[PDB]
């Protein structure tokens, strides 16, 4: 029983399972987890790439000496939960603190063969159509005293985002409750007569300040800033589809889910927060926080 | 996957120009968004310009006028052209590719560093 890296397979190319899964507490057993140096979220983070790559390799024509852009059939469904499972000889353990911060012993520790249904989403700034957290809202980061470190935010209640084109919908109500979670949430961590500060990403390229996903087979950026402009009728944020074109070859409507957040620090009496992040790393590393591969 | 080599910097005096080079070889048909950061020991990283499939482009607004990014098709090459140099613009340059259809980069070079006088 140690810590140790190995390719895990998947399932649902992957295997079948889950016909009748079977999780099993260990009893007595406390288990030392973080959820920064987890070599299951490099693997994720290499399958994802290799799935973008393989669904645009039927857009292409080798041709002569070179690759051409082609046919390329638009709706290419691509989010649907996959498993990640141990091989012989590991085991995946997973932590059931419904409050785990990531970093530190797990009191609460079970095994299994395989993870729940992960939801490869590609997103920015929001996390949409992730797990909750249960009970109260969670805030994750290596180290709270370091600013520019990633601050990953789980809510426990989702908000619906309703987007058509070009633009989404938000409720007023449900984000303002949603902020102020945060905000106590963060005055935990930065104390509690600072003031928290929600304003609007503090980049320049319009790639990285916006919130950008997939809505039906076609990339959406959405100006959010109407959603960090607090302190501490319905929210329509204005949205344009980018069309994504590969460099080196030569020549409408969705809901989701808000389910977390990644979040950057400045960096006087009060703090600003700012919404940052941008790799996805961070995006499969709020999925995959509370589990980690041990070998037998 | 994909190889990026960074290139061209060295030694110059203020008001002169530079040509870094980025040249990009293997897996290189999924890149969407190519761009230049620079570091300088002690400071945070900085986006300074970028290039995306569709030829639009972003820079700072401190190189805005000063610096120029370009694609060379033949030569599978970035390149950014830096004129009128300044002492602020000393650091260790890479470039940077995005294989993710959005995000950040995915893939980074070496670096190269530059540096001016006055
Ligand atoms: C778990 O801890 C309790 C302490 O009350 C102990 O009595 C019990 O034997 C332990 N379980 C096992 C399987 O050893
Ligand atoms: C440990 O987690 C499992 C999974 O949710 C749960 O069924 C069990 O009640 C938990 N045990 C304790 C002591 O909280
Ligand atoms: C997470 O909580 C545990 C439990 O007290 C603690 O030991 C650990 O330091 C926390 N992680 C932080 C503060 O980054
Ligand atoms: C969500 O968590 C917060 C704690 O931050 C809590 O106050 C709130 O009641 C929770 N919501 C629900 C529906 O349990
Ligand atoms: C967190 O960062 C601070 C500096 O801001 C440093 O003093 C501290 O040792 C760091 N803690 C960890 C666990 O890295
Ligand atoms: C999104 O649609 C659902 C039902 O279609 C509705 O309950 C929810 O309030 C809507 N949200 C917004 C922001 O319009
Ligand atoms: C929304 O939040 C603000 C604080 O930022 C508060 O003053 C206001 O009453 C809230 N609105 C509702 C409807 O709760
Ligand atoms: C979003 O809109 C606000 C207000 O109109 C503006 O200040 C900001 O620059 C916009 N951001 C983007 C990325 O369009
Ligand atoms: C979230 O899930 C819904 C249905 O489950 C889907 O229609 C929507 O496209 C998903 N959103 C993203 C960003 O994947």
């Amino acid at each position: 029983w140690k810590e140790a890296t190995t390719t895990l397979f998947c399932a649902s190319a992957c295997v079948p399972t889950d016909p009748n899964p079977q999780e099993v507490v260990l009893v007595n057993v406390t288990e030392n987890f973080n959820m920064w140096k987890n070599d299951m979220v490099e693997q994720m983070h290499e399958d994802i790439i290799s799935l973008w790559d393989q669904s645009l390799k039927p857009c292409v024509k080798l041709t002569g000496g070179s690759v051409i852009t082609q046919a390329c059939p638009k709706v290419s469904f691509e989010p649907i939960p996959i498993h990640y499972c141990a091989p012989a000889g590991f085991a995946i353990l997973k932590c059931n603190n419904k409050t785990f911060n990531g970093t530190g012993p797990c009191t609460n520790v079970s095994t299994v063969q395989c993870t729940h249904g992960i939801r490869p989403v590609v997103s920015t700034q929001l996390l949409l159509n992730g797990s909750l957290a249960e009970e109260e809202v969670v805030i994750r980061s290596v180290n709270f005293t370091d600013n520019a470190k990633t601050i990953i935010v789980q809510l426990n209640t989702s908000v619906e985002i309703n987007c058509t084109r070009a633009h989404c919908n938000i409720s007023r109500a449900k984000w303002n409750n949603t902020l102020k979670q945060i905000a106590s949430k963060l005055r935990e961590q930065f104390g509690n007569n600072k003031t928290i500060i929600f304003k609007q990403s503090s980049g320049g390229d319009p790639e990285i300040v916006t919130h950008s996903f997939n809505c039906g087979g076609e990339f959406f950026y959405c100006n959010s800033t109407q959603l960090f402009n607090s302190t501490w009728d319905t929210i329509t944020l204005p949205c344009r589809i980018k069309q994504i074109i590969n460099m080196w070859q030569k020549v409408i409507r969705c809901s989701s889910n808000i389910t977390g957040l990644l979040l950057t620090r400045d960096g006087n009496e009060s703090e600003i927060f700012r919404p940052g992040g941008g790799d996805m790393r961070d995006n499969w590393r709020s999925e995959l926080y509370k589990y980690k591969v041990v070998k037998i | 996957a994909v190889q990026l080599v960074d290139s061209g910097g060295g030694l110059v005096q203020a008001g002169g120009s530079l040509r870094l080079s980025c040249v990009v070889s293997g897996s290189i048909f999924s890149i969407n968004a190519m761009g230049w950061y620079r570091q300088a020991p002690g400071k945070q990283r900085d986006l300074v310009a970028r290039i995306s499939g569709d030829s639009s482009t972003y820079y700072i607004d401190s190189v805005k006028g000063r610096f120029t990014i370009s694609r060379d098709n033949a030569a599978n090459t970035v390149y950014l052209q830096m004129n009128s140099l300044k002492p602020e613009d000393t650091a260790v340059y890479y470039c940077a590719a995005r294989r993710l259809p959005i995000g950040d980069y995915t893939d980074w070079g070496q670096g190269t560093q530059v540096t001016v006088s006055s």
